[PDB]
Formats: structure tokens, C-alpha cells, sequence
């Protein structure tokens, strides 16, 4: 199916114009790193002999540029975790007020009710996620006792190949998130070029309005509306993604 | 059958005809001694996950040693310290016994500051090479385990009424590298891999 | 200078490798071409050679 | 750069290039009390190319990124129907050339 | 370790993973099942025919 098709009756002479808008909320998933590896020169092709030790010193000395790409390997991953969430490093705290027009914004905020300063999204989205590798701490202690059937973690770390943990703990991209949003809830755009500088929510819609070409007097003049759209937009993004589970 | 490693009793269970298994891939893990009849078990005479941290060799000599997601509890049983060397069983306990979410840091002591991140470490943790000795009265310099500084916290008083507009500006000057090429080689067919012959 | 220099230091860290692995036995008696040569008959060095 | 850009210069660099942006980067904020329109005559005269910013017991026009106060002019401001609408309209005369 | 895990005399600052270098074997055990019995050796190779 190539889609639905559609007529515009061009006719000429003929103004179609917008009367009502629908503030819509799109949500758009990027990847910004991978699992960095790192795997020993003789656990893997020689296991634990000495013979094999001899043989392979005397084959020769590939591994000392293996491990040295996949260390910068490595680098580059915490880089771009550095990179993306690392834009500016002052952090501003989530206002104490809660007033941002009729936007009610209480689940994009961090959640204080939680130990954890994840919010509600991001705690939705880490659950969605089922990381299935050795993410979770798998202590030599589980590999060595308390061992009945043997496991794939388990003969990866005897084999040498190891699974290094990222810099940036979720906790830190979690602050530095919360600090973008506060930064663009309440000073709008100028922290991204200088200082935070305080602007009004509804202020700060009616810069965005003058931007996209719709004037002001369109928010203002009806605003209720376009508060109750943004929430029941975020509504709607919580109940599919923790519905779905597929995004 | 002959092969290293560490014997240790197990729990596994074995066919009566059974007299050895092996690992998720060709590796024969789990051996049954024939004068005793009983299960043993062979691990590894090799933990890889030793990280060490040096401030370079013309700066000092200490180091510090991170063994990867252990705790500071299994370390000498992880790395048989009762076979090593004194200076290696040095490296296995002592008083900077710092535990971290990627395995212990023995080696280097941790203080509650929150400098900014000079060596990574794992998550979260950083570790550096610092003249303390004149502030830790007569100690040496030394390599310190802090957290990282998330920059610096800032407030800014939305009130939801107040603008705020700059009245100077500041012009800036930023430089920006860029690599847009790279040397081009070329290799000759038989002059390598054969020489003149 | 940062990352310019670094790509070039790649570069002939790689052409310097790529001299220093000549020396590699991959399995022959000696990783001389010459050596294997001299010491071996064209039947049995070719082998080693390959 | 970091900052509203206003140009660049190329260098020339060992395999590669290195520019030079020039930027604003704006700086000495003062913050003062401010409102989205001022009902004037029952009319909301909402802002052209500005805000609206009040010292001590005045109101101004200014540009978004530095700080020019203006009177309140009849082609400053814009009007859009009456102000009911406008939440935290704050009133005020609006003063006019012609006059 | 660290030094010759890379192969230089000289390491800068940062961190590295080391290779294995710190434990060698150094006993060897030999288990055998109980059997003390010899074979018909000299009743196969010392048999009357074949
Ligand atoms: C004004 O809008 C109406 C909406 O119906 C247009 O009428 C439709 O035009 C499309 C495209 O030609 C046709 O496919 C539909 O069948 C038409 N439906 C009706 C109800 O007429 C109309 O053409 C538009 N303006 C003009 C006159 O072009
Ligand atoms: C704004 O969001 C908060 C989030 O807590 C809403 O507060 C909750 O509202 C629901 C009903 O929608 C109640 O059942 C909860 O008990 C409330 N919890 C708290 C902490 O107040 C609040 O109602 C929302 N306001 C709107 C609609 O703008
Ligand atoms: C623009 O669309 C919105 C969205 O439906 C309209 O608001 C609805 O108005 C009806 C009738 O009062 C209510 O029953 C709905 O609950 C409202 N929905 C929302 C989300 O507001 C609004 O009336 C429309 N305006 C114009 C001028 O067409
Ligand atoms: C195989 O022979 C060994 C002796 O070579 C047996 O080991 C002995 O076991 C008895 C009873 O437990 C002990 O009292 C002796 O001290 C052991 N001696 C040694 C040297 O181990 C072993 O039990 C025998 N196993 C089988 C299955 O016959
Ligand atoms: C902006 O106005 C406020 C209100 O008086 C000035 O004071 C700050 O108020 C906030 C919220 O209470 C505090 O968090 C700040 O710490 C206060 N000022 C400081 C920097 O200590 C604020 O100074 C004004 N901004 C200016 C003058 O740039
Ligand atoms: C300024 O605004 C206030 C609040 O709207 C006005 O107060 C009321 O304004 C309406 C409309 O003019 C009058 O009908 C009421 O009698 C006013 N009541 C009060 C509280 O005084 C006030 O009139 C406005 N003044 C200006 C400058 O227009
Ligand atoms: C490390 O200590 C924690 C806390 O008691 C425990 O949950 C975990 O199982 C321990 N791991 C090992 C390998 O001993
Ligand atoms: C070590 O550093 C000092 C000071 O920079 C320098 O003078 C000396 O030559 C260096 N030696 C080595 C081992 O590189
Ligand atoms: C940090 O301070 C706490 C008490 O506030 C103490 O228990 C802990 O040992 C300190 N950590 C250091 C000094 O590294
Ligand atoms: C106007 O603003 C200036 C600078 O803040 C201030 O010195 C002056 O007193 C103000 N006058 C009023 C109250 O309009
Ligand atoms: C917040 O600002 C709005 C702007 O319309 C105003 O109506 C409201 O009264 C203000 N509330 C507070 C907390 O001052």
C-alpha cells in the first residue's frame, strides 16, 4: 500500500488557512553509546597453559594493538555520553514555584518521592528496556560459588573478555537531563548561548509563537486550550509507551 | 587429562558413567577425581578485571589497583594473594579499602571532596595525582578517589514574573578544530610479504 | 593541537606496526625469508614459506 | 561557538582547518518586573519586536537581547481584541505619536 | 604488570588493563584410579603361536 491517496484542488485562485491548531507531542529515540569491551591476550586463545604461553610469544604480538583499538573504543563511547547530556556545565535546580502558565510539566520534572532522581519517564523507559546483558553487577563470587549450571557471563569473564562500566552513572545523565530541562523551563534558550535569564512560561510560548511565524495574540488570546493539549499530550506518550512496550 | 587451574568441592551433579564436563563452549570444567569418587570443580588460574592506575612513570611510582566488581572481601581469594608476591599481597588489603559500583579501589584513599574528573575510573568514581603533602602535614603526594563534579550548581528565581536582559555584551573568540584529511599510503605487492626472492 | 595531531600519530603508529609485525613467526621456524631460505629445500620450506 | 554567531574565519592547519566564530555571548543582565500586554483603552496592545519591561512605576519597550527602553508608542504595540483574554494583563497608557 | 602488559619501559598517566602476569602454577598433582595390575604382556607377545 503506497500510503492513501489525495486531491488539493489547486483551482487557481483558492486560500485553505488553518483556523484551530493540535499541539502534538512526538517522541524520537537515539542511541548515544554502546557496551565498551575489553578482552585479554592469553585467557582467550590460550586459556591457562604455558606451553601455549611460548607458542603464542613466539607467533607473535597481535593483541598489543587489539586491546589498544577497542580501549579507544572505549574512550570515544564515554565521549559521546560526554558530548550529548555534558552541553552545559552549570545545573540548575528544578524551580521551586510551580506555576508555568497552565503547563503542569509533573512528570517531566524529577520525581522527589523516589530515592532516585529518574522522574517518571525515565524510569518508564528503563523498564521498557530489558538489558539483558551483564549490566547488572555479575560479582565473581556468583561465577565462583553458589554455582549450579554454568552461564554465558560466566565463561565470558573466564575467557578474558571483560565488560567495562560506562563513566557516567544513570544517576549523573538523570542531573544532567533534570538540569536541561530546568534550564529550558525557566530561562527558556538564553543558557544555551549565555547566562539563565528568567522568562515567564507564557512569555517564552510567545517567543516560540513569533518564531514559527504565528503571531502573538494567538496564545494568549486562548491559552487554556493549548495547556490542556500539552497535558493531555503527555498523557497520551505515558499511556502508549508504557502500554506498547515496543518503542 | 592433564591441565592449570584451581580445583575447588562442588555441588555439581554427575552421571554414574560421567567422568568429566565441560564448559558452555569445549572447556572441561568440572572433573571427578577417581581414588575418591567425588565431584571437583577446576575455575581459572586468572582474573582479568585488574585495572591499574598510574600517574606515569615520571611522575611516581605508586599505583592504584581496581579489581572489576568485586568486593574488597573475596580480593585475595580472588587473586590468590597466598601465591603472589609480598608486594602484590600489599595491593590485596590494607587501609584504602574503597568500594566502588565496579569493584573495590585498594591502592589510592577516597576524601569527600567532589573535585572535577582527572583519571576515569568506573562509574561515577575518578581518581588523581595530588600534591596533598603540604595540606596532609607530612605525607607524600598522593593518588586520591573522588566523585565527579556535575559543573556547578546554579539557581534561577523564576518568580513567574520577572525578565531579566543583558545591558553589555561580550564579543567571544572560539577556536574550533577540525582534521579534514589524512596521510594516504600505498603498499607494494610481493617487496613486503616476500622481500627480494 | 589536540585531536589533528592525534590522527596522524594513528596513522604512522599503524605504519610502524605494520614494520614491527614483519618479525611475527606465524608459525615457520624463523620469520626470516632468507634464514628458511638458505636452511631448507624448496619441497619442505615451501611450507613455511606459505 | 557557544553564543549567537556572527561570522567565522578559516585557518589553514597540518591535515585539517581551524575556525575562528565570533559571538555575542551577552552579558550584565538586570532583571526587572515585566507583563504580556497592557489593556489599554479595553484593548490588549500586545508587543511588536519587544517586551514589555517596568521600572519603578513605568513601562517601556525593549529588544529581547539588550536593553533599550522605549515609550509605549501606538506602533511599538499592536492591539488584538479586548483583554479579558490576556492572563496578567497589566494596564496602563498607552502613549501615541499624532497626538 | 602494567608495563609489560603495553611492552615499554615507559607508561604516562592514566589507566590500563593488565594482562595475567601475577600467579604460575607450581605443583602438579597426578590422580589414578586403583588398579595395580599388569597386563597379559608376556602371555600376548610370548604367546606359544599366533
Ligand atoms: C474546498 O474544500 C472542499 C472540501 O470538500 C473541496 O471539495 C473537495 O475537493 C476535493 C479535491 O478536488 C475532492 O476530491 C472532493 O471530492 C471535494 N469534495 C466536495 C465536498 O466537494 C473543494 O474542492 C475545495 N475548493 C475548491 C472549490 O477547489
Ligand atoms: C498536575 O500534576 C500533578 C501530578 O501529581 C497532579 O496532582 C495529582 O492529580 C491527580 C488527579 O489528576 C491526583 O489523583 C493526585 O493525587 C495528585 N497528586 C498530587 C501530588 O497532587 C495535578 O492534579 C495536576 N494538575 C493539573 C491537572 O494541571
Ligand atoms: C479547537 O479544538 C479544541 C479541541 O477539541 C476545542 O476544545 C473542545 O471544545 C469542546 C466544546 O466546548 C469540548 O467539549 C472539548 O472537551 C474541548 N477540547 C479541548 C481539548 O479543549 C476548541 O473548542 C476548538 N476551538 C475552535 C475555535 O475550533
Ligand atoms: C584408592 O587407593 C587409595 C590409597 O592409595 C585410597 O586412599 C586411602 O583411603 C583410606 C580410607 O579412606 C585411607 O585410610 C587411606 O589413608 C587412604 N590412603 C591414601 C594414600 O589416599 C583410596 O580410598 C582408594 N580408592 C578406591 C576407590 O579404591
Ligand atoms: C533577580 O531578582 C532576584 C530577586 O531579588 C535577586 O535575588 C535573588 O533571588 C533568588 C531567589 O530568591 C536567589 O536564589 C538568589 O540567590 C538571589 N540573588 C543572588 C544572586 O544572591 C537577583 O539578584 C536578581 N538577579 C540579578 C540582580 O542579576
Ligand atoms: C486597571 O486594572 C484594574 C483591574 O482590572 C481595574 O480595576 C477595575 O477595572 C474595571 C474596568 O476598568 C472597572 O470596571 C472596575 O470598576 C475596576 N475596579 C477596581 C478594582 O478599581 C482598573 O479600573 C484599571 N485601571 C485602568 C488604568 O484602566
Ligand atoms: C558484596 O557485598 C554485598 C553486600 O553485602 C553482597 O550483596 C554481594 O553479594 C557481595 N558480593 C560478593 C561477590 O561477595
Ligand atoms: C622527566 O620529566 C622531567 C621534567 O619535565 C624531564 O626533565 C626529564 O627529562 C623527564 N625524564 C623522562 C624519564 O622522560
Ligand atoms: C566522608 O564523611 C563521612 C561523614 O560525614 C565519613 O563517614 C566518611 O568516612 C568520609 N569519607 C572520606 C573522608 O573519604
Ligand atoms: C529606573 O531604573 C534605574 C536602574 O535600576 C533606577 O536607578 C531608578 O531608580 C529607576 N527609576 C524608576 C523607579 O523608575
Ligand atoms: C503568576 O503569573 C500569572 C500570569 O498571568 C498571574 O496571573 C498569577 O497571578 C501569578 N501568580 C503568582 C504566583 O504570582
Amino acid at each position: 500500500s503506497l500510503g492513501a491517496e489525495n486531491s488539493v484542488a489547486y483551482s487557481n485562485n483558492s486560500i485553505a488557512i488553518p483556523t484551530n491548531f493540535t499541539i502534538s507531542v512526538t517522541t524520537e529515540i537515539l542511541p548515544v553509546s554502546m557496551t565498551k569491551t575489553s578482552v585479554d591476550c592469553t585467557m582467550y586463545i590460550c586459556g591457562d597453559s604455558t606451553e601455549c604461553s611460548n607458542l603464542l610469544l613466539q607467533y607473535g604480538s597481535f593483541c598489543t594493538q587489539l586491546n589498544r583499538a577497542l580501549t579507544g573504543i572505549a574512550v570515544e563511547q564515554d565521549k559521546n555520553t560526554q558530548e550529548v547530556f555534558a552541553q552545559v556545565k552549570q545545573i540548575y535546580k528544578t524551580p521551586q514555584i510551580k506555576d508555568f502558565g497552565g503547563f503542569n510539566f509533573s512528570q517531566i520534572l524529577p520525581d522527589p518521592s523516589k530515592p532516585s532522581k529518574r522522574s517518571f519517564i525515565e524510569d518508564l523507559l528503563f523498564n521498557k528496556v530489558t538489558l539483558a546483558d551483564a549490566g547488572f553487577i555479575k560479582q565473581y563470587g556468583d561465577c565462583l560459588g553458589d554455582i549450579a549450571a554454568r552461564d554465558l557471563i560466566c565463561a565470558q569473564k573466564f575467557n578474558g573478555l571483560t565488560v567495562l562500566p560506562p563513566l557516567l552513572t544513570d544517576e549523573m545523565i538523570a542531573q544532567y537531563t533534570s538540569a536541561l530541562l530546568a534550564g529550558t523551563i525557566t530561562s527558556g534558550w538564553t543558557f544555551g548561548a549565555g547566562a539563565a535569564l528568567q522568562i515567564p512560561f507564557a512569555m517564552q510560548m510567545a517567543y516560540r509563537f513569533n518564531g514559527i511565524g504565528v503571531t502573538q495574540n494567538v496564545l494568549y488570546e486562548n491559552q487554556k486550550l493549548i495547556a490542556n493539549q500539552f497535558n493531555s499530550a503527555i498523557g497520551k506518550i505515558q499511556d502508549s509507551l508504557s502500554s506498547t512496550a515496543s518503542a | 587429562l592433564t591441565g592449570t587451574g584451581v580445583l575447588t568441592e562442588s555441588n555439581k551433579k554427575f552421571l554414574p558413567f560421567q567422568q568429566f564436563g565441560r564448559d558452555i563452549a569445549d572447556t572441561t570444567d568440572a572433573v571427578r577425581d577417581p581414588q575418591t569418587l567425588e565431584i571437583l570443580d577446576i575455575t581459572p588460574c586468572s582474573f582479568g578485571g585488574v585495572s591499574v592506575i598510574t600517574p606515569g612513570t615520571n611522575a611516581s611510582n605508586q599505583v592504584a589497583v581496581l579489581y572489576q566488581d568485586v568486593n574488597c572481601t573475596e580480593v585475595p581469594v580472588a587473586i590468590h594473594a597466598n601465591q603472589l608476591t609480598p608486594t602484590w599481597r600489599v595491593y590485596s588489603t590494607g587501609s584504602n579499602v574503597f568500594q566502588t559500583r565496579a569493584g573495590c579501589l585498594i591502592g589510592a584513599e577516597h576524601v569527600n571532596n567532589s573535585y572535577e574528573c582527572d583519571i576515569p575510573i568506573g562509574a561515577g568514581i575518578c581518581a588523581s595525582y595530588q600534591t596533598q603533602t603540604n595540606s596532609r602535614s607530612v605525607a607524600s603526594q598522593s593518588i586520591i578517589a573522588y566523585t565527579m563534579s556535575l559543573g556547578a550548581e546554579n539557581s534561577v528565581a523564576y518568580s513567574n514574573n520577572s525578565i531579566a536582559i543583558p545591558t553589555n555584551f561580550t564579543i567571544s573568540v572560539t577556536t574550533e578544530i577540525l582534521p579534514v584529511s589524512m596521510t594516504k599510503t600505498s603498499v607494494d605487492c610481493t617487496m613486503y610479504i616476500c622481500g627480494d626472492s | 593541537l589536540g585531536k589533528l595531531q592525534d590522527v596522524v600519530n594513528q596513522n604512522a603508529q599503524a605504519l610502524n606496526t605494520l614494520v614491527k609485525q614483519l618479525s611475527s613467526n606465524f608459525g615457520a621456524i624463523s620469520s626470516v625469508l632468507n634464514d628458511i631460505l638458505s636452511r631448507l629445500d624448496p619441497p619442505e620450506a615451501e611450507v613455511q614459506i606459505d | 561557538g557557544k553564543g549567537y554567531h556572527l561570522m567565522s574565519f578559516p585557518q589553514s592547519a597540518p591535515h585539517g582547518v581551524v575556525f575562528l566564530h565570533v559571538t555575542y555571548v551577552p552579558a550584565q543582565e538586570k532583571n526587572f518586573t515585566t507583563a504580556p500586554a497592557i489593556c489599554h483603552d479595553g484593548k490588549a496592545h500586545f508587543p511588536r519586536e519587544g517586551v514589555f519591561v517596568s521600572n519603578g512605576t513605568h513601562w517601556f519597550v525593549t529588544q529581547r537581547n539588550f536593553y533599550e527602553p522605549q515609550i509605549i508608542t501606538t506602533d511599538n504595540t499592536f492591539v488584538s481584541g479586548n483583554c479579558d483574554v490576556v492572563i496578567g494583563i497589566v494596564n496602563n497608557t498607552v502613549y501615541d505619536p499624532l497626538q | 604488570e602494567t608495563k609489560c602488559t603495553l611492552k615499554s619501559f615507559t607508561v604516562e598517566k592514566g589507566i590500563y588493563q593488565t594482562s595475567n602476569f601475577r600467579v604460575q602454577p607450581t605443583e602438579s598433582i597426578v590422580r589414578f584410579p586403583n588398579i595395580t595390575n599388569l597386563c597379559p604382556f608376556g602371555e600376548v607377545f610370548n604367546a606359544t603361536t599366533f
